[PDB]
């Protein structure tokens, strides 16, 4: 039987011999996470004197 | 010394016989397979693999 198997654990598909793999062994969702930037409470509370 | 000499009386002599042969042949059953599960079809990079 050809077999799938999990190559993403190094169990190769049935169809892929020792100098060979799955070339996609996973899809790729593009959009990244991120963090916000953190607030500032102390900054709005300033006052300005020009220099 | 073996012609097919024949004298002037004739006579029971210079009898022949003949054979035929027997040719045959046969004819004989092959065959091969493979097997596949859907995930090595779905799951696989290559699209063409079947």
């Amino acid at each position: 039987m050809l077999n799938y198997n999990a190559p993403t654990d190094g169990q190769k598909s049935s169809i892929d011999g020792a100098n060979s793999d799955q070339m996609q062994t996973f899809f790729w969702l593009k959009k990244a996470i991120i963090t916000a930037r953190k607030e500032q409470y102390f900054m709005p509370l300033a006052s300005v004197t020009n220099m | 010394s073996k012609l097919p000499l024949l004298t002037e009386n004739g006579g029971r002599v210079n009898r022949v016989g003949f054979t035929r042969i027997a040719r045959e042949g046969s004819i004989h059953k092959f065959g091969f397979f493979y097997e596949f599960t859907q995930e090595s079809i779905d799951f696989d990079s290559d699209d063409g693999l079947m």
